[PDB]
C-alpha cells in the first residue's frame, strides 16, 4: 500500500551491510544451499560436472549453515568478481577496492571461481540471487544480520526518498544505453550479459538506461551486442529493476563511503518484474 | 493512475470536439511517458513512417515500440490518459471501450490489433486538425493468436507466386458461427520478413537433441487414430501429419542429462512463445463486478492487470 | 469578495488539517502600492470560458 | 396435535404423536450500491470551497446528488423486499395441476 | 482488497463445519466476482466443460481462466475470502498454507493441479451436500515450471515403452515426485490428454519445418542469415533428422496458422505464470508445510 516493510535474516559472510552504504542493490542468496545437484543436471555431458560440487564448497569455507542461512547479496559482490571478467579493467577493479578495505576478496576469490564454475556446467547465475531490496535498515549484530531491505513496489525509493538514493556503485555500470536523447522517464533493468567458451564463461553484471518497454527491449538485446560470437545459447537474461520516473535526477559522482565511481539516482518505482533466458 | 495529459492544441470543428466524446475508452499510442503532450504524435501520420505507411504487419511493428494509453476522461481542453505499461493500478479499474465485431466473454485476455476488418475501419477524421486516427481493435487473445498467424502467412505467399490463382484466402475466420472476412489490400516485405525471421530463428531453437526421439513416434501418433475420439479429433485433416507417415541414431554421450526431460525446456522457450513476440502484448482482462457473463460491442468493460 | 474570499481559504486547509536566545523573527506585508498600479480589478472568476469585451469608436 | 377418530373393532389403537419438527431459516444478502465521481469528495466535506457563492452553488448540486441517491438505495430495498417474497413463495410452491 | 462472501448451503454436519475448519487459508477458484456468491461456483463438480470430469488439462484451462480467491476467515453462512486479483501492487497482505515444498521467502507462488501431487490429498469432499472443493497446489515459479515439463516426459516412456526421471533435488530436500502405490497408475490416465497436446505440437512443426525451409530461400537477407546463427545446428539438424525419417504448399500454410494457432493455445496452457508474491516480513524467511506465510499480492 505504497509502504512494506520486508525482512530476512542471515549472516553478514555474505554483503555486511554495516560495510555497506545506505543504498546499496541487495540480491537475495535464493536456492542457497542449492547446486551441487543442478551442476549435475540440465548441461550436456561435455562439461565435466564435478566443478561446482567444489566450487561453491570453497565459497562457504569463505563465506555450516546452523539457523542463520546464507543470503542477502551486496551489489558489490559480483560487480568486483567480475570485474576482472567484463570489458572494464582498472575501473572496475576499484570496486575490489571497494570490497576488500570495507567488506574481503577471500569470499570474493570462492565466488569467481564460482563465476566461472556456475557458467560451466550450463547453471546460469540468473534466477539464482533474486531481487530483495534497497538496503533500508540494518538492525544486525556484530557477526551476524538482521537487515530490513524492503521488495514490494515503489515505496522503497519513497520512503527512501522522502528521506538512500540508489547508487550505480560504477560509473562503467549504469550503461548508458539510450544516447539518442530525449524526455521521458527512465525503465531500469538487470541483465546478465555471457560469453560461453569464447571468455571462458564470462560474467557481467550491469544496468542499463532506456525509456523502452519488455518487447521494446528484446530487439534492443539483440542489437547493442558484440558478444553474439558463441554458436552454447541461452544468454543475456534480464528482468525488471523497475521505473526510475524521472530521468532527470541522474547523477555523476566519484564519492563513496577508497574512491568509486557512483551515480546518484533519486525516486524509483521498484517494478520487481520477471526474468526471461532463451537465445 | 500516475496522471498523463494530452491538451486540445489548436482549434475545433465543433461537431468533431463531440467526436473526441464518443472515443472514451479507446486506446492512444503515444510513444513516451509525459506529463504533457502535443496531440501530433498521437494519430496515424505519426503512425507513418518516413514516406511509407506501415502495413497490417507494420503497424504491428509500430504498435510495438510505443505505449498505449487509456483515455479516462475528455476535457475540452485537455484529455487524460492513462499510462497502461506502468499506471494500471486501478482497484477502480479504468475502464475501456469494446469496439469489436466479437461478443466476448468474461475472464478474456485482450490485446489490441490495428483495424483490419472489412467494416470496423474504426476511422475518424479531424479536418481543422489535419489528422487520421484509427484506435486499435480490442479483441479475445485466442482469436487475437488465430490473426496474426493469417496475416503473416498471406505475407510468405506474397514471396513466392508458382501455385494457381486460386489460393486458400486465409481470410475466412471462425468463432462459434461467425463468418469473418477481412482486408488483403498490400503487404510491405520488410514488415513481413523481419516477422518471417524470428518465425524462421526461434523454431531453429526450440529443437534439441533429445528433441530426436520423439519423432519416431510419429506412426505411432496413427496407431491412436482409427481407436478412439480425441486423438482422430486432434489430427487434422490438413496436417502434415498424416501425410508424413508415407531411429534412436545412437550417439550416446553419457546418457544422464535427461535427454527427453531437456527437449520439451528449450521447445517450449521459442516455439512455446510465438503469439507474443509477433504480435502485441497482452496485459488486459475483462472483469465485470455485475456478474455479467459477456460484454456487448460497444459497452463500457472494466479492465483489469496483466494475464 | 475579498474578505468572504480567504475566509474559505484559510477553511480549506482547515478540513484538510485532518487530512539559547531569541529574536529568530521578522515581519513583513506589501500593500497599498499593490492596488494603484494594477489600475483595475474584477475579482471572482468563476468556472469561465470565455471572457469577450467590444469596441465602438 | 393432530386429532383422533379412535376406532371401533379389534383393529389396534389410535397414538396421538404429537411431534415437534423444526424448520431452517435460510440467509439471504440483498445488496446495493451507488457511485460517487471523484469530485465532490473535497466537496461535501470542506476542502475545496470559496467566498464564491459558485463554491456553495455547486456544493449544492452535490447534495442534489446525493439526495436523489439515498432515496435510490433505501428505495431498493423496499423494492427488493418484495422480491425476496416472489422468490420464497415460488420456491415453495408446486404446480397447481398436480 | 475487496471482500467477497460464498453462501454456505443448507445442513451441513458437525464434520462437514469442521471439513470448513480445516482450510481457513486455502486458494479458492471463482467464475465472477459477484460480492455475495455460492458454493455451487466454487466446487470441483462446477468445473465440467464436455459433460464428463476435466482431465489436468482441463482444469488448467479453467485454472487460467478463473480467478483465485483466498480464505482469510472461515464462517457460519458465509465465506470470506479477501480476493487476490483485485486491489493495487503489493498491497493486502493475505495467508496460505503450504504443501510440501518450502516457499522460500521469494519465489512468486503458483496456483497448479492437484493430481502432481497425491490426488485424493487435498480433494475435501462434503458430507451432507456432496460436492468435492479440489484446492490447488501453491508452487513457486521455478519449481513449478520444473515438474509440469518432467510427468509429461515421464508420460512418453509410460506412452510406447521399451533414466528415471522422479528424484528431482530442491535445495535442501529430496523431493519425493513418486507417490507409488496407487498415484501413478492414474497419473497416466488424467494427464493422458495433456501430453498428446505435447507431442502432437512438435511432431507437426518439425515436420512442417523441413519442408518450409527447404521451399524457403528459394521461392534474401532472411535468407543468408537463416543458417547464419544456425550454422551447424539447422543443417545438422538437416542432417540428422531428415535423413532418419520421411520427407505441397498450399495445405502447407493452411497447416502454418493451424499449428501455431494450438502453439498460443498451450503458452496460455502451460508455463504457470505468477499470480501472488510471497515477499513477507520480520519471519525466518523460510515457510514449512501446514505454517502461514504472509504473501502479497501482485508479482
Amino acid at each position: 500500500p505504497r509502504y512494506h516493510l520486508t525482512r530476512q535474516v542471515t549472516l553478514t559472510d555474505l554483503c555486511q551491510p554495516n560495510a555497506e552504504r545506505a543504498g546499496a542493490l541487495l540480491l537475495a542468496l535464493r536456492h542457497p544451499t542449492d547446486l551441487p545437484h543442478l551442476a549435475r543436471h540440465r548441461a550436456p555431458p561435455g562439461r565435466q560436472t564435478e566443478r561446482l560440487a567444489e566450487a561453491w564448497g570453497q565459497l562457504l569455507e569463505a563465506s555450516e549453515s546452523g539457523c542463520a542461512r546464507a543470503g542477502l547479496v551486496s551489489f558489490n559482490f559480483l560487480v568486483a568478481a567480475c570485474a576482472a571478467a567484463y570489458d572494464a579493467r582498472d575501473a572496475a577493479e576499484a570496486v575490489r577496492a571497494h570490497i576488500t578495505t570495507n567488506y574481503a576478496g577471500a569470499r570474493l576469490d570462492r565466488f569467481s571461481e564460482c563465476l566461472r564454475a556456475m557458467v560451466h556446467t550450463h547453471v546460469f547465475p540468473h534466477e539464482v540471487m533474486r531481487f530483495f531490496g534497497g538496503l533500508v535498515s540494518w538492525v544486525t549484530q556484530d557477526e551476524l544480520a538482521s537487515v530490513t531491505a524492503v521488495c514490494s513496489g515503489p515505496q522503497e525509493a519513497t520512503h527512501t526518498g522522502h528521506p538512500v538514493t540508489i547508487p550505480a556503485c560504477a560509473f562503467v555500470d549504469l550503461d548508458a544505453e539510450l544516447c539518442l536523447g530525449g524526455p521521458g522517464a527512465a525503465f531500469l533493468y538487470l541483465v546478465f550479459t555471457y560469453r560461453q567458451c569464447r571468455d571462458q564463461e564470462l560474467c557481467c553484471v550491469y544496468v542499463v538506461k532506456s525509456q523502452l518497454p519488455p518487447r521494446g527491449l528484446e530487439a534492443a538485446l539483440e542489437r547493442l551486442f558484440g558478444r553474439l560470437r558463441i554458436t552454447t545459447c541461452t544468454y543475456a537474461a534480464f528482468a525488471e529493476l523497475g521505473v526510475m520516473p524521472d530521468d532527470s535526477p541522474r547523477c555523476l559522482h566519484r564519492t563513496e563511503r577508497v574512491g568509486v565511481p557512483v551515480v546518484i539516482l533519486e525516486g524509483v518505482v521498484w517494478r520487481p518484474g520477471g526474468w526471461r533466458a532463451c537465445a | 493512475c500516475f496522471e498523463a495529459d494530452i491538451a486540445i492544441p489548436s482549434g475545433i470543428s465543433r461537431p468533431d470536439a463531440a467526436a473526441l466524446q464518443r472515443c472514451e475508452g479507446r486506446v492512444v499510442f503515444l510513444p513516451t511517458i509525459r506529463r504533457q503532450l502535443a496531440l501530433a504524435d498521437v494519430a496515424h501520420e505519426s503512425f507513418v513512417s518516413g514516406g511509407v505507411s506501415p502495413d497490417t504487419l507494420g503497424l504491428l511493428l509500430a504498435y510495438r515500440r510505443r505505449f498505449p494509453a487509456v483515455i479516462t476522461r475528455v476535457l475540452p481542453t485537455r484529455i487524460v490518459a492513462c499510462p497502461v505499461d506502468l499506471g494500471l493500478t486501478h482497484a477502480g479499474t479504468v475502464n475501456l471501450r469494446n469496439t469489436s465485431p466479437v461478443d466476448l466473454c468474461n475472464g478474456d485476455p485482450v490485446s489490441l490489433v490495428p483495424p483490419v476488418f472489412e467494416g470496423q475501419a474504426t476511422d475518424v477524421r479531424l479536418e481543422s486538425l489535419d489528422l487520421t486516427l484509427r484506435f486499435p481493435v480490442p479483441l479475445p487473445t485466442p482469436l487475437a493468436r488465430e490473426i496474426v498467424a493469417r496475416l503473416v502467412a498471406r505475407g510468405i505467399r506474397d514471396l513466392n507466386p508458382r501455385t494457381p490463382g486460386e489460393l486458400p484466402d486465409l481470410n475466412v475466420l471462425y468463432y462459434n458461427g461467425a463468418r469473418l472476412s477481412l482486408v488483403a489490400d498490400v503487404q510491405q516485405l520488410a514488415s513481413v520478413n523481419t516477422e518471417l525471421r524470428s518465425l524462421v530463428l526461434n523454431m531453429v531453437y526450440s529443437i534439441t537433441e533429445g528433441t530426436t526421439l520423439i519423432l519416431t513416434l510419429i506412426p505411432r501418433l496413427l496407431a491412436l487414430s482409427a481407436q478412439d475420439g480425441y486423438v482422430n479429433a486432434l489430427l487434422q485433416m490438413q496436417s502434415v501429419t498424416r501425410e508424413a507417415a508415407q531411429a534412436p541414431m545412437l550417439m550416446q554421450d553419457g546418457e544422464r542429462r535427461l535427454p527427453l526431460y531437456e527437449a520439451l525446456v528449450a521447445w517450449l522457450a521459442h516455439a512455446g512463445q510465438l503469439g507474443d513476440i509477433l504480435a502485441l502484448a497482452p496485459a488486459v482482462r475483462v472483469c465485470t463486478f455485475d456478474g455479467a457473463a459477456v460484454v456487448q460491442s460497444g459497452d463500457m468493460a472494466p479492465v483489469i492487470r496483466y494475464p | 469578495e475579498v474578505a468572504s474570499h480567504r475566509r474559505l481559504f484559510d477553511f480549506f486547509a482547515a478540513v484538510r488539517s485532518d487530512e539559547c536566545n531569541t529574536l529568530s523573527l521578522v515581519r513583513f506585508l506589501e500593500l497599498g502600492l499593490s492596488v494603484a498600479c494594477v489600475c483595475t480589478k474584477f475579482p471572482e472568476l468563476a468556472y469561465m470560458n470565455e471572457g469577450r469585451v467590444q469596441f465602438e469608436v | 396435535h393432530q386429532p383422533l377418530i379412535a376406532r371401533d373393532g379389534p383393529h389396534p389403537v389410535e397414538q396421538p404423536v404429537h411431534n415437534y419438527m423444526t424448520k431452517v431459516i435460510d440467509r439471504r444478502a440483498l445488496n446495493a450500491a451507488f457511485s460517487l465521481a471523484t469530485e465532490a469528495i473535497a466537496l461535501l466535506t470542506g476542502e475545496a470551497l470559496d467566498g464564491t457563492g459558485i463554491s456553495l452553488h455547486r456544493q449544492l448540486r452535490a447534495i442534489q446528488q446525493l439526495a436523489r441517491n439515498v432515496q435510490a438505495v433505501l428505495g431498493a430495498f423496499e423494492r427488493g423486499t418484495a422480491d425476496q417474497m416472489l422468490h420464497v413463495l415460488l420456491e415453495k410452491a408446486p404446480p397447481l395441476a398436480l
